[PDB]
């Protein structure tokens, strides 16, 4: 697993070309994310 | 030494989380290739993940993070899709649950847009799509999220063509 930039706890990767796109973010220790909640869902067909 | 507890659809809390989930679906470049086509999920169950070992572990490093940027954890709450969700429940986090080949390095990655973690769901790119139909698609297999709290600290900030 690569390292955080120097001084630097994560990467946001924010969408500069899709407007409506939101961010990503990437952390480099599992310690720093907590998976809270577990969502059971299925994607719906549009009519 | 996790439980898993389901929240009532009664609940303001699964409310909240069906709303974050719900509204934050987009279109993607792939056209659905990845993902599925779809503008809306059909929420079956939201469960709380509890794991007093795991959350400690987070709460430490939280701490270390905030210290370091200046009383600042920077936290969020984001989605993540993997293969591994269900390792990932009961061991937490670490490096076997990595994107290697990511934009921004072999990191840990998570998205504000529920449906673009949804592309992971069933690998890198949607990998084959659901074990019992090989469809990338299915409206028919269960799948599963996670929302998770997330320690950002100071977040180097990447403009990125996507
Ligand atoms: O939720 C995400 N999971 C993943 C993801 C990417 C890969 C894996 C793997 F390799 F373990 F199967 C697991 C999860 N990537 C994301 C991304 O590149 C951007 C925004 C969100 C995600
Ligand atoms: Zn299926």
């Amino acid at each position: 697993m690569a390292h955080s930039p120097p001084g630097h706890h994560s990467v946001t990767g924010r969408p500069s070309v899709n407007g409506l796109a939101l961010a990503e973010y990437v952390i480099y220790r599992g310690e720093q994310a907590y998976p809270e909640y577990l969502i059971t869902y299925q994607i719906m067909r549009p009519e | 030494g996790t439980i898993l507890i389901d929240l009532s659809p009664d609940d303001k809390e699964f409310q909240s989380v069906e709303e974050e989930m719900q509204s934050t679906v987009r279109e993607h470049r792939d056209g659905g290739h990845a993902g599925g086509i779809f503008n809306r999920y059909n929420i079956l169950k939201i469960q709380k993940v509890c794991n007093k070992k795991l959350w400690e572990r987070y709460t430490h490093r939280r701490k270390e993070v905030s210290e370091e940027n200046h009383n600042h954890a920077n936290e969020r709450m984001l989605f993540h899709g993997s293969p591994f969700v269900n390792a990932i429940i009961h061991k937490g986090f670490d490096e076997r649950h990595a994107y290697i080949g990511g934009m921004f390095g072999a990191g840990i990655y998570f998205a504000e847009n529920s449906s673009k973690s949804n592309q992971y769901v069933y690998g890198i790119g949607g990998g084959t799509g659901c074990p019992v139909h090989k469809d990338r698609s299915c409206y028919i297999c269960h799948r599963q999220l996670l929302f998770c709290r997330v320690t950002l600290g100071k977040s180097f900030l990447q403009f990125s063509a996507m």
